[PDB]
């Protein structure tokens, strides 16, 4: 037998925040706990809210790669590519893309993205029924608005075309 | 043959596992309770067993580990330390399956160990020396057995029976039992022979269950197998230390005097 | 055929919900407590079958998905951890609901659980193994019951009765109490003859709770429905594994020997 | 035939309860004292058959339990052991009602016993071998009979009368008695004939309880029902052991000279 963890395979276009949240919820860890295990401290707790004041470094991502067992390049593929500007707030979601695959796309957080290219829908910045801003992607235990308990996949037919 | 002498001593210092009727009975009983997923309580006497056989049972069902997936270990054998708390039990479970998290809140640690037990496909949980944990951990053990459908085997002496009889629910969870006996009677006549040919494997002295050595062996070991192991291994060590090819009755009397 | 046998023994080894008269009268009692919104405390000796009855009740009144508002949940079933503080009780009561709270502090958590309780309009709060809670948490339970008008049903053994008798204000509101049944009397005949084919589901040998079978059962179960449940299931596993058609006297006497 | 012989010897080993005028009078008097909560003290010789009569009065009112309330046991029988203290006695009271105890002081046991006693609605408190418990507990039983209004029957040998005589309150409060008779007379012949018909359950060989048999049994038992039971069972088993279908004179002579 060899040391192991509840590994999670990353999605396509998922966020670093959402992937780390899924990794934590499948390992019953905590942001401080994940950081301490990785060896980088509370920096992880920062990444879950997209505060990349000092962009996630190559070392700070290799240390994560050692723990979550995902290749460092595959890790960088959930951060915005070098030079692309993202908004850490508000957290934005497309209902149809969540119904297709239950994840949060880092591409939704780009400053330049307002339309889902494969759904032709104006992506959502707040819950379309109760105007409740979405939580951090790592905090999505499941696909529902916290205040109104409306499933994320449902919101697809409330969001405008 | 000095180098041969420490070669023999290195061979003897290890603890070889002789097959016996008790170990096979325990293996079959444990297999039945595992297929039934029924919690049981092997009450026994000290030095009679419940460790060599129980540990051998985990070796019987060797864990298989995929390169990048959780292992599937059917039997998890742990030995809680003295007055172990719930965190100690959870950490023993976690460390046995070679999980790679070792810190966290006790509630989070409980959730983690439940998840590893469900994920590693564990079915039998052997708690050896179950006389070394508080009743609160017993409650946790009750919860484990109830939720995960695990066959939980409580291993210990009769002090374990005394400890669990003071709690209503723990008594009912583990009414099933299996007493380890002392084999007082016909079984030594073959146990001495098996111990002399295989684990000893020294030059045969034609001992052949002689009543002369059988009397002193009964008067010394009294029926505990571990006592027999200590006596016979020390006797062989002393016999080779003075260079005697066979194990004479003089060294048997010497080791008997040392023990009693 | 061994696949069919393994499926059958998988059904047996799995804990199955089975209807009794006691569970039905418990459901009637709990419906009355719902319509009254009055606190109660079902108590009974271990393995008498309180947990399964409460689970069947909460499955009977399953939560309904509400369209205008977040869904309303009629009953909340929680089994806390041994010596767990009120923070963990709040965590469990929120997590049972779809809601989820992190960070914060104890006062924040209690406010959040008050809000989620009033939002869902939860009728009863069946706490299973109520004695696992720390005594300070009982004050919080009283506060929840008084502020939300929610009927709290304290489920547990007589240790729960002693614990609530220890403190005054905790026992102040739980005037009513339901005592569970040992099932002694002629009811044993009906329950055994029903369990023969209702649960086991094998070609019966027309035991019909025969004199030998009934007396050997009363010598092992003593009206503990859980006892007879796991005894009969494990015995059926033993009988089917060895190749027997139906159960016989030898296997019953063996399992009774290993139980008593 | 060998299986039939084993069944016969097993049945002869087991004792039965034939209802005769002694137990009839005893439980008629017991019903009379129960209908008025009159605390009496039945007395008699040793090995005469008072406990069996009490037993019968205990089982005749087999408790009928409701769906969701504590069962109503009207008659409570306890047989405290030698030097039984108050904690032990209360433990026995609450254990008979199927209320397992909780660790605590003597006051806690007393309070729990009082609670379960009033809740169950008991009518009788039968204390057989009431010459065993300490006098510091007779105040407790006095309070039980006084405040809770439960008729107590102190059952024991004539030494119980001596034990209670030296005390003050227990002798005056418990004064009504029912001394068990010797049964010698034509009623004794009716008893032995009825025992031959039912208890022996042997084939009809027309033993008819002849005059010689009656004289031998009178010289043997000295009027004791227990002595008659033991001698009859020994004679039947000895006849069945030597292949003799019925019971002849030699076995009676042998058992009589063995006993006296
Ligand atoms: N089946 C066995 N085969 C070979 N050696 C055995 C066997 N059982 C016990 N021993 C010997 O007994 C000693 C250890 O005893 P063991 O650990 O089995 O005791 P135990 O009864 O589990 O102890 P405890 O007193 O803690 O209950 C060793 O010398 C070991 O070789
Ligand atoms: N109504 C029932 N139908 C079927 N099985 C039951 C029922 N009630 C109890 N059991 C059996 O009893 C065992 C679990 O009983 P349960 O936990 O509900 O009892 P309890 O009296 O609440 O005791 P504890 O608190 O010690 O768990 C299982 O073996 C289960 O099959
Ligand atoms: N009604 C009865 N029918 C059959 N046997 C009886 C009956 N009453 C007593 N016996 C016999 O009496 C013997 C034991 O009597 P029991 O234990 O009731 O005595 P006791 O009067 O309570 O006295 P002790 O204090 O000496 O025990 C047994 O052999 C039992 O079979
Ligand atoms: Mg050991
Ligand atoms: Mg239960
Ligand atoms: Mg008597
Ligand atoms: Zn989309
Ligand atoms: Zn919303």
């Amino acid at each position: 037998v060899k040391p192991w963890l509840f590994l999670i395979k990353p999605y396509e276009g998922e966020s670093l925040s959402h992937f780390l949240g899924r990794f934590r919820r499948a390992n019953h860890l905590s942001a401080s706990g994940l950081g301490t295990l990785a060896g980088i401290g509370a920096i992880v707790a920062r990444w879950e809210r997209f505060h990349f004041n000092p962009r996630p470094s190559q070392q700070e991502l290799e240390a994560i790669a050692s723990v979550v067992e995902v290749d460092a390049q595959r890790l960088a593929q959930m951060l915005p590519p070098a030079g692309v500007g993202m908004q850490h707030e508000p957290i934005r979601l497309c209902g149809a893309c969540y119904a297709e695959s239950p994840c949060h796309r880092i591409e939704w957080q780009y400053k330049s993205v307002w339309k889902c290219d494969r759904h032709q829908l104006k992506i959502l910045a707040k819950c379309p029924n109760c105007q409740a801003p979405f939580k951090m992607p790592a905090l999505w235990e499941d696909g529902c608005c916290h205040r109104c308990r409306m499933p994320f996949a449902e919101m697809a037919k409330l969001q405008k075309v | 043959d000095d180098e041969w002498l420490q070669a023999e001593i290195a061979r003897l210092k290890g603890k070889s596992i002789v097959p016996l009727q008790q170990v096979k009975t325990l293996h079959d009983w444990l297999d039945g309770k595992r297929k039934a997923r029924k919690s049981c309580r092997v009450v026994g006497e000290s030095r009679t067993g419940k460790t060599v056989a129980c540990d051998a049972y985990r070796y019987r069902h060797k864990p298989q580990q995929e390169a990048g997936r959780p292992p599937t270990v059917p039997v998890v054998y742990i030995r809680p330390h003295q007055k172990c708390g719930p965190k100690d039990l959870f950490k023993k479970i976690t460390e046995y399956l070679k999980y790679r998290v070792t810190k966290g809140t006790v509630s989070d640690f409980r959730d983690r160990t439940i998840e590893v037990l469900k994920g590693c496909g564990v079915e039998m949980l052997i708690i050896d020396e179950a006389d070394r944990l508080k009743p609160e951990t017993f409650a946790d053990v009750r919860d484990i057995a109830e939720d995960l459908g695990i066959a939980v085997v409580l291993v210990g002496t009769d002090r374990l029976d005394a400890v669990i009889k003071r709690d209503e629910q723990v008594l009912e969870r583990f009414r099933a039992h299996l007493r380890f006996g002392k084999l007082s009677g016909e079984d030594f006549k073959n146990t001495v022979e098996m111990w002399e040919q295989m684990v000893l494997k020294l030059p045969v002295s034609s001992n052949l269950k002689s009543k002369e050595m059988l009397r002193i062996l009964t008067s010394a070991t009294e029926g505990y197998i571990g006592r027999l192991d200590e006596i016979l291994r020390e006797a062989a060590i002393r016999s080779l230390s003075r260079g005697l090819k066979k194990i004479d009755k003089a060294v048997l009397q010497e080791v008997a005097k040392e023990y009693k």
